[PDB]
């Protein structure tokens, strides 16, 4: 047991457990499904709540015009990268006055996070940042890991039980490229209904939503703003 | 197995954030109400000794002239994150010719909520409620140690925050009235303290846009008292 | 929090306890104490009685010794559990 | 690197200083110093444990060390580890005569050498210095002053010390010797002839193994008396009739 | 003796003694190597060799012989990564004193200064000590050649003929016989040697392609060596 | 605690001895015989150096490290660290010879490499040096010889001895040698307590002797060794 | 056999042992009657051990995959009842470094609580809630982490 | 007994436990080759495939530095890229202050001097990533170079990291190389890739190959699957 | 072995390197003190002076400024820090601003130094507290007091060291609210409290008193000497 007192020292596997205790971070968080269609993209997340009082806490929020993105994990070394977010985005407006595209914006981030997954006595960052942005090319879904590596991809699903969602994805998300924003936010919340215990609610101000295009710019709905995309359903089975 | 506090252990998160709330053991609590017509926040100074001067501790300050603010555990660990806040609203009507209300100063403690670190320092265990009157009318915010801010209307801390909420989560149905909630809260207090209420006892926060400032004022302080 | 009285439950029969006291008073004051430490309470209760020739013993009568017997057992020892496998 | 930390700076879970203590127990062995009142005059005595015959002795004051050409400090401990305060506190010494033109009184000059001392105890987990170390000099207000340093950093300044270990037999005797001040510069060397005759290991009263010296005040030179151990073997055997004429009436 | 987490990091022990420098004693074993050095009256010559254990081994870039100056070259031992970054050090104070004093460098004491950044690699807090072992020839105005090996424990060290390393313990054995007695040493004689000494150890005696004889004579006074052609040659001369 | 910088590693025992600083005197006692005598006119050192091997050749590597023309200087027990403070002592006298003007004496190279050399040993995360120092020299015309030690206490011996048995070379440096000699009778009882200790063969590589004079440092040959020892002493 | 020997508490069979590895090696027809062994880590193995003889075959057990987990699930339950209504698609992919001999206490605590259910039917959900269960440890939430 | 624990330290048999749990920590990665043809520098990347994952042409470990340079990487990807910034960053400090094209040998020193670096201390970690390194060049010609993590700097004309199959490596010498023109290279190697790496450790996987030299007069890119298309044409027909 | 962690603190509810100073702080030298309409006193012993030493550098108490007095309990090492430390604070406040701000300013700049001082890493935590004693603008008496956790507060009566000390406090209470109207009885509650605390020797008791505006001088064995008979006659009185 004392050959585990460090962080430098490798698994006689060869892992690190530091970076797989901040993975537990990640998935202690709300269950949310970012997708993208080969037209449009729309991520929906799910908001919690320590006491009843207590308004549910905001996930999705809006930074670059054409850029939605999630959180889960760490909201302190969230916040830090959201504050180092905002800066790469008015860089570019700034100087070039063009967006950043996906691409290589992340790969900053990852490579920002890398220094403190080396460095002794540094940590790690749990973040669970689903990015969804318009470059020339359309939409792009990536992921973001304490391990730093951002996967594209059509959808992905993070937090509590979330592999449920990808399981209604795989199936449907190869399907989800052709529907049109006004049935793909209503089948994307049918993703993580199952997510959520099937006994209750899935109100209408404890999930989060939104939708960006190449043309629209993204725009935070939640509250009254979910009430048009949660009408129109069939419930779950028994 | 104590790995560097910050290395996020087998479970695994951080140790002395961990620590750091039960920091609140150590100390007072208090109890938050919120309300359309204003915002009203009591607290218990828990006198050990009548040699204790009430003046002395007080655990309500106001960071803003219109925002004010409730600490909990100990008191000089708020006291620098309280003064400091107070040049952070000041600089913000400096740039703006406008004071931040009620969310402006959520995000600059957000910011700052953890600055700690071993390299490159110890995090406080003291929890803070925002009050104030923002655009929106009267507000009360609330947030953490560990740094995670969540809006909270009406929030208890101390020892007794799980207690002192669990029926006060009930009672905070939009039917009530101000003053149905006043009477509330001194409920839970006189069987939350072990002293007879007495006027160096507890202290009230609080906040109207027409009454103001308020703050709180002197022998009006002992009225609610032998109300009890 | 809620749990510490039913300990206090089984002490509430033990020789003469007075209606006035309160179980959930004298609860919070005594974090981590178990059965074991609160099992004292109700013993320095009728400790101290026996002492003060008086019976039985009221809530702010033994709480007085309890507030006492959480904070002087702990300048030696706080009796922390975190530190054993760490 | 938790681990490998020692916790030297940081307390002991018994209240006293974990560093310290294991440091004051170096101040109880090795240096020996001595200090009394006297009268227009101050008197400083050690022994040495270099006392070792087959040395040189070419260093001239060597526990003796003086800072400055009006004042002197016997020195306690580890050489060259007291070497890094000498010139520091001789510099700290010589700066304020720079900004003023006037001696350092002796109150400050104790308090400023106590700090660098006390620094490393508070912080860096530096290795803290186990040098006790005496002063005497004059000032225009107070007059003759004795001082003590201590590793916690704390001035153990008083009228009078016991250093470090042995002394013993006349260290209660210096109780009966309170009586303060007199001259006649050589019956208070007198009377520390005795203390060093008796209560050393080997007695004898061995001359080449101590050194006297002595601060004499005089407007406004203040010349300081270093003996050649010429006149102290004379002032040896001065006190030794005199202990056989204390022997005399029982 | 070992008391507390002194196992852990690089300090002294309780003994005085040490542990993680004497642990790279066997930091060369892994690489498996061994370098002898043979100096003459106006020559120096090193023997050194490879392994290849797949074809595909590029002899250039596999090549062991590193050249420091133009004049002087050197080589080395165990693992080549501790090596490599020692070889800018060895070139860079060669540049500051090509640049600077403008000759042919410190023929004697450059292993001073070598040395000298070597025991920083080993005075630092935390750092890798760098067990990679440091071999020099020289030339000098009539001093004749000189030849100098160094270890990573900061100091400077170089004589006539010198062999350390895994196996070099008992190369030198045969070469302290060898050189005295009285004797003298021409060009070939130093390089037939040279396979003689290490005949006392092991010689598999195959293809020469596989090993490489540094070599250093003073007629150009720059170092060089030649590629397979006349190595070969001095292999079967030495053998009649 | 802070950062990492290397705090000091040296603690303080129950009794009060240095820790990791008494374990290099036994280095210092694991080392080399050298020794060293101020007698009249100067100081004489005598030190040993025997190769390990035969195909070491000591014409190249000197024990003997002069800091300054007037001043010599030889060393006991372990080089790596020891030539960094020989260079270090190489720009430190530059101070004073070029402020005040003056070939510096051998009490001042005390007073500054040792109070350097106890800094260095409180600072942690090095080794302390394990290399017990010989200075002598000639200064105001009266010559001087100080031994140092890894914890930087200076002292000041007419004949001093280092190395292993050190205590018993220094009975006969007390004995053998007494008041003052000549610089070739300071040689002669120099050798003599070098060959207490050394092999049953002595050469002009095995043993080399340093000498100080009134006019300054001089060091001689592996010739003059061999000459006044062959028939050492 | 540690480093430093003797000796363990091992004794009579680290004899034992290296005898029935003797007796494989100086004794041809002990070649009768194939001995199978079993180890529950890798760490301390003898190099004694490799030999015809004596251990030839070793394959490396990792976590079963995702389709053999909720293999085994079943394959333990044939004897037994098996609930209908279950994709077991996702019982396998939210199984990981779950031991199989928890995958039986998951059919277990799912069968206990049936007792205060008052049905003995179950549903596919039931198994993951005693798949999560058991793993990652237990009982305790996140809280405080932010 | 904690001997692990601090990078900068050695281990009582004489080797670094840092750089031993890093070497096979690469292995544990998917595969990535890479050979050198005579005019030409081959590399290849295998993408596993378990769940879906994700859209295909994502996060390839095959990645370009510079123009006649590329990354065929391995292990964490993270921190590939990271080393691929610092390349990056290391040929835009070549073409600035020279500005011509960085050889291939020294842009691997450079980050041999790098890899190694952090491996010295134990404030810092090792490298969990083992790459390829291979140019071509009008004036230089075709090299390839094995970079490991414990920082010793060398090359092949061809190496395999990754996982342990191996067997994708075996056929090359079965087929002509150096002879070949590189065109039909491509295709020639893919052929094992599919055949081993059998389907019951990973049901479905993907290959990324990429190729410099003189057909794209030193430019690195990937090769299109459309253009020449022959790459997967003739992988399908020769797995028999 | 030895398991132990620094800062901070630890799960079982109170920190390590805090409430253990306080241990350093009630071992500290016994102290008292009180305040009055006019004139303040303070109190120390315990300081084990054996006769044959120097009284001027056993001395417990300092002076900022005529108007704050310093009064502190434990080691003397740390104190000459604050000295320089304070003295120069109270100075640079001296300088600019040249009237100063009013015992908001200095009770809380050794208790947020010393809060800050636990905050940054290596500071270790001063073992010592201190109570500011002194007298307000406009006539109005001033104390407060100096906590490990760097909390400032205002106290009625100062009672810390041992359990003899906290009679002395006791006995303020007992003065309820007029007394004393004469400065003789508020002079001789020391001299009674040096009885009772410590070894009552009548040799480490010193005490000062602040009259109103009037800048304090240390008592002189005459008043004192006069007050600590009549201590001895008003308990008499009571008989
Ligand atoms: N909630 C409770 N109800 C009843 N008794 C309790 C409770 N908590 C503690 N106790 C009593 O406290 C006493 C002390 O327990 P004890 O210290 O012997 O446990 P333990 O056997 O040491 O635990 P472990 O084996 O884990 O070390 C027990 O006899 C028990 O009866």
């Amino acid at each position: 047991n004392q050959y585990d007192n460090d962080v430098t020292v490798w698994s006689p596997q060869g892992r690190i457990h530091q970076i797989e205790y901040a993975m537990e971070a990640v998935k202690q968080g709300s269950a949310t499904v970012g997708l993208k269609s080969k037209t449009h993209a729309v991520l929906v997340a799910l908001k919690r709540a320590q006491s009843e009082l207590a308004a549910h806490q905001k996930k999705i929020l809006h930074v670059d015009n054409h850029i939605g993105i999630s959180i889960a994990g760490l909201t302190a070394d969230a916040r830090l990268l959201c504050n180092f977010m905002r800066q790469e985005c008015l860089d570019s407006r700034f100087v070039f006055d063009r967006p950043l595209p996906v691409s290589r914006l992340v790969s900053l981030i990852g490579s920002k996070t890398q220094i403190p997954t080396q460095r002794y006595g540094r940590r790690p960052y749990g973040v669970g940042l689903l990015i969804a942005g318009y470059d020339d090319m359309g939409p792009h879904i990536f992921q973001t890991c304490p391990s730093a590596n951002y996967f594209d991809c059509r959808a992905m699903s993070i937090g509590a039980r979330s592999q449920s969602a990808r399981t209604y994805l795989e199936r449907h998300m190869s399907e989800f490229m052709e529907c049109n924003l006004n049935e793909l936010v209503k089948h994307g919340l049918r993703a993580l209904r199952e997510t959520l215990p099937a006994e209750q609610d899935l109100t209408t101000k404890n999930v989060s939503i939104g939708i960006v295009g190449k043309d629209l710019e993204f725009t935070i709905y939640d509250d009254d703003d979910v009430s048009p995309f949660l009408e129109g359903l069939e419930e779950r089975p028994q | 197995y104590d790995r560097g506090v910050n290395t996020f252990s087998p479970e695994g998160r951080l140790f002395q954030v961990e620590y750091a709330i039960e920091a609140i053991k150590l100390g007072s609590t208090a109890i938050g109400i919120q309300t359309s017509e204003g915002v009203c926040l009591a607290v218990e100074k828990r006198i050990t000794s009548p040699l204790m001067e009430p003046s002395s501790i007080e655990k309500i300050v106001e960071i803003d002239a219109h925002i004010g603010c409730a600490m909990s555990g100990l008191i000089a660990d708020a006291k620098t994150l309280i003064d400091k806040a107070r040049v952070e609203t000041q600089n913000h009507w400096f740039t703006y010719n406008e004071t931040m209300t009620v969310e402006s100063v959520t995000q600059a403690v957000s910011n700052l909520a953890l600055q700690f670190g071993e390299e490159d320092s110890r995090p406080f265990g003291v929890a803070l409620l925002f009050g104030g009157v923002d655009e929106k009318g009267p507000q009360l915010f609330h947030m953490d140690p560990s740094g995670t801010f969540v809006q909270c209307d009406a929030r208890a801390i101390g020892s007794a925050s799980e207690g002192a909420q669990s029926s006060l989560q009930e009672v905070y149905h939009k039917s009530m009235t101000l003053k149905e909630a006043i009477k509330s809260s001194l409920i839970i207090l006189k069987q939350v303290m072990e002293e007879k209420l007495n006027a160096t006892n507890i202290e009230l926060a609080t906040v109207q846009p027409g009454q103001n400032f308020h703050m709180f004022t002197k022998e009006e302080l002992e009225e609610v008292i032998k109300d009890i | 929090l809620e749990g510490r009285t039913h300990i206090f439950k089984i002490h509430a029969r033990s020789m003469s306890v007075e209606r006035d006291i309160r179980f959930e008073l004298l609860a919070r004051l005594c974090p981590n104490s178990t059965g074991a430490e609160i099992r004292s309470v109700c013993t320095e209760a009728g400790m101290f009685a026996i002492r003060a020739r008086r019976k039985i013993a009221t809530e702010k009568d033994f709480l007085e010794a309890v507030n006492k017997v959480i904070k002087s057992y702990a300048k030696f020892s706080a009796t922390p559990r975190y530190m054993t496998y760490n | 690197s938790r681990r490998y930390d020692s916790r030297t700076t940081i307390f002991s879970p018994e209240g006293r200083l974990y560093q310290v203590e294991y440091a004051m127990e170096a101040i109880g062995h090795a240096g020996t110093c001595l200090g009394i009142l006297a009268n227009d005059g101050v008197l400083l005595a050690a022994e040495r444990r270099n006392i070792h015959k087959l040395l040189d002795e070419v260093f001239f004051s060597e526990k003796i060390y003086k800072l400055n050409e009006d004042m002197a400090c016997s020195v306690a401990g580890i050489t060259s580890d007291a070497n890094v305060l000498t010139n520091e506190l001789r510099l700290i010494a010589q700066r304020y005569l720079l900004q003023y033109q006037e001696p350092i009184p002796c109150e400050q000059l104790v308090t400023a050498l106590c700090d660098i001392k006390q620094a490393y105890t508070q912080f860096g987990g530096k290795r803290p210095f186990g040098v006790s170390l005496l002063y005497i000099g004059w000032d225009k207000h107070y007059g003759f002053q004795l001082y003590q340093s201590d590793p916690s950093g704390n001035y153990g300044g008083w009228k009078a010390t016991c250093i470090g270990n042995n002394s013993a037999a006349a260290v209660s005797m210096l109780k009966q010797d309170y009586k303060e001040g007199e001259m006649t510069l050589k019956s208070a060397l007198a009377l520390a002839i005795k203390v060093l005759n008796k209560t050393m290991d080997v007695s004898k009263l061995s001359a080449e193994k101590v050194e006297i010296a002595t601060l004499t005040r005089e407007n406004g030179k203040t010349v300081i008396r270093v003996l050649k151990q010429k006149e102290v073997e004379q002032l040896i055997k001065k006190h030794e009739e005199e202990e056989a004429k204390a022997e005399r009436e029982k | 003796s070992s008391a507390g987490f002194d196992r852990h990091i690089t300090i002294f022990s309780p003994e005085g003694r040490l542990y993680q420098v004497e642990y790279a004693f066997k930091a060369i074993n892994q690489g498996g190597l061994t370098s002898v050095a043979v100096r003459g009256k106006d020559c120096a010559v090193i023997v050194t060799q490879k392994k290849v254990p797949d074809k595909l081994l590029d002899s250039s870039t596999v090549t062991h012989l590193f050249k420091i100056t133009e004049n002087i070259g050197c080589v080395m031992t165990g693992m080549t990564a501790d090596s490599r970054s020692q070889v800018q050090r060895a070139r860079y104070e060669a540049a500051n004193w090509k640049y600077k004093y403008g000759y042919e460098i410190p023929v004697d004491m450059l292993c001073k200064r070598i040395a000298d950044i070597s025991q920083v690699y080993t005075q630092n807090a935390e750092m890798r000590p760098l067990g990679c072992c440091m071999i020099l020839i020289g030339i000098d105005e009539e001093q004749g050649p000189q030849v100098y090996k160094c270890d990573p424990a900061g100091y400077y060290c170089g004589f006539k003929a010198t062999a350390a390393g895994v196996k070099q313990t008992e190369s030198t054995s045969f070469l302290e016989k060898k050189v005295k007695k009285k004797f003298d040493w021409t060009f070939e004689q130093t390089v037939e040697t040279a396979i003689t000494c290490l005949s006392t150890v092991l010689s598999i005696d195959f293809k020469p392609s596989e090993i490489e004889v540094g070599v250093v004579t003073v007629e150009n006074p720059k170092f060089r060596i030649l590629t397979e052609a006349e190595i070969d040659a001095h292999l079967v001369a030495l053998a009649e | 605690a802070e950062r990492g910088y290397s705090f000091s590693l040296t603690t303080f025992s129950p009794s009060g001895k240095l820790v990791q600083i008494e374990y290099a005197l036994a280095a210092v006692a694991g080392g080399a015989p050298s020794v060293g005598i101020k007698a009249a006119n100067g100081v004489v050192l005598a030190t040993e150096k025997k190769q390990k091997s035969i195909l070491y050749d000591e014409r190249s590597v000197h024990k003997v490290e002069p800091i300054t023309k007037h001043i010599g200087l030889v060393y006991s027990g372990m080089g790596p660290d020891y030539r960094v403070l020989v260079h270090r002592a190489r720009k430190l006298a530059q101070q004073y010879y070029l402020v005040y003007q003056e070939p510096i004496p051998t009490a001042q190279l005390v007073q500054r490499v040792a109070s350097v050399m106890q800094e260095y040993t409180q600072s942690g995360g090095v080794r302390p040096f394990g290399v017990s120092l010989l200075i002598c020299g000639w200064n105001e015309g009266r010559p001087y010889l100080f031994q140092s030690d890894p914890s930087g206490a200076y002292f000041a011996w007419k004949a001093t001895a280092m190395g292993k048995n050190y205590v018993n070379g220094k009975t006969f440096l007390e004995k053998r040698y007494n008041e003052d000699l000549e610089l070739e009778d300071a040689i002669h009882t120099a050798i003599l307590t070098l060959k207490e200790s050394f092999e049953g063969q002595m050469t002009e590589d095995n043993i080399e002797v340093g000498i100080c004079n009134e006019a300054g440092f001089r060091r001689l040959t592996p010739t003059e060794v061999k000459d006044y020892l062959a028939a050492i002493a | 056999k540690r480093f430093d020997s003797e000796k363990a508490g091992d004794r009579e069979v680290q004899r034992t042992m290296l005898e029935l590895l003797n007796q494989l090696d100086g004794f041809q027809p002990n070649t009768q009657v194939k001995v199978i062994a079993a180890t529950n880590r890798v760490d301390i193995l003898d190099p004694a051990l490799l030999r015809s003889g004596r251990l030839d075959r070793k394959i490396e057990f990792p976590m079963p995959n995702e389709e053999a987990r909720a293999r085994i699930m079943q394959i333990h339950s044939r004897k037994m009842n098996v609930s209908p209504d279950v994709n077991y698609e996702e019982l396998a992919r939210c199984t990981d470094d779950f031991n199989g001999a928890q995958c039986k206490a998951v059919c277990v605590e799912a069968g206990m609580i049936a007792l205060r259910r008052g049905a003995t039917e179950l549903t596919h959900e039931d198994y993951m809630e005693g798949i999560l269960e058991v793993q990652a440890k237990k009982k305790a939430n996140l809280q405080y982490y932010a | 007994t904690g001997y692990d624990l601090s990078a900068s330290t050695f281990s009582p048999d004489g080797r670094v436990f840092q750089v031993e749990y890093a070497m096979k920590a690469v292995e544990n990665s998917s595969t990535a080759i890479g050979i050198r043809c005579k005019d030409g520098v081959v590399f290849g990347v295998e993408k596993l495939v378990l769940s879906k994952l994700y859209e295909e042409g994502s996060n390839k470990r095959l990645f370009n530095v510079d123009r006649h340079v590329g990354m065929a990487v391995a292990g964490l990807l993270a921190d590939a890229r990271s080393l691929a910034d610092i390349a990056r960053e290391e040929a835009s400090n070549f073409r600035s202050n020279f500005g011509y094209n960085i050889p291939l040998k020294h842009l691997a020193d450079r980050v041999a001097m790098y890899v190694h670096a952090y491996t010295l201390y134990s404030a810092v970690r090792p490298f969990g990533c083992s790459f390829m390194l291979g140019s071509y060049s009008v004036n230089d010609g075709a090299q390839l170079y094995m970079i490991d993590p414990s920082g010793v700097s060398y090359g092949y004309w061809g190496c395999a990291i990754g996982k342990a199959r191996q067997a994708a490596k075996t056929e090359i010498e079965k087929l002509q190389m150096k002879e070949m023109t590189c065109r039909d290279i491509v295709k020639e190697v893919a052929k094992i890739i599919y055949i081993v790496h059998d389907e019951v450790k990973d049901k479905a996987f993907e290959l990324e190959l990429s190729w410099v030299g003189e057909l794209t007069n030193g430019r690195h890119e990937i090769v299109p699957k459309d253009i020449r298309e022959e790459a997967e044409k003739y992988a399908k027909e020769s797995l028999k | 072995s030895y398991d132990r962690a620094i800062t901070v603190f630890s799960p079982d509810g109170h920190l390590f390197q805090v409430e253990y100073a306080q241990e350093a702080v009630k071992k500290g030298s016994t102290a008292v003190g009180v305040r009055g309409r006019d004139i303040v006193v303070l109190g120390v012993e315990k300081k084990s002076v054996a006769k044959l030493q120097d009284e001027r550098t056993v001395r417990k108490i300092c002076a900022l400024d005529d108007n704050v007095c310093m009064a502190f309990a434990g080691l003397t090492a740390d104190a000459r820090i604050v000295i320089n430390r304070a003295r120069v604070e109270c100075q640079s406040h001296r300088l600019t601003v040249e009237d100063p701000v009013t015992v908001e300013y200095i009770t809380r700049y050794i208790a947020s130094l010393k809060q800050r001082y636990t905050q940054s890493n290596g500071r270790r935590p001063f073992g010592i507290s201190a109570l500011i004693v002194g007298f307000d603008f406009d006539g109005t008496p001033r104390l407060y007091q100096t906590d490990p956790s760097g909390t400032y507060h205002a106290w009625k009566a100062n009672a810390i060291g041992r359990g003899a000390k906290s009679v002395r406090e006791f006995l303020e209470k007992n003065y309820t609210d007029e007394a004393i109207e004469t400065d003789d009885l508020t002079i001789k509650l020391v001299i009674k409290a040096l009885l009772e605390v410590v070894q009552s020797g009548g040799k480490n008791i010193e005490l000062a008193v602040m009259r109103r505006d009037q800048s304090l001088k240390i008592l002189n064995p005459e008043e004192i000497e006069k007050y600590v008979a009549e201590i001895e006659k008003e308990k008499e009185e009571n008989e």
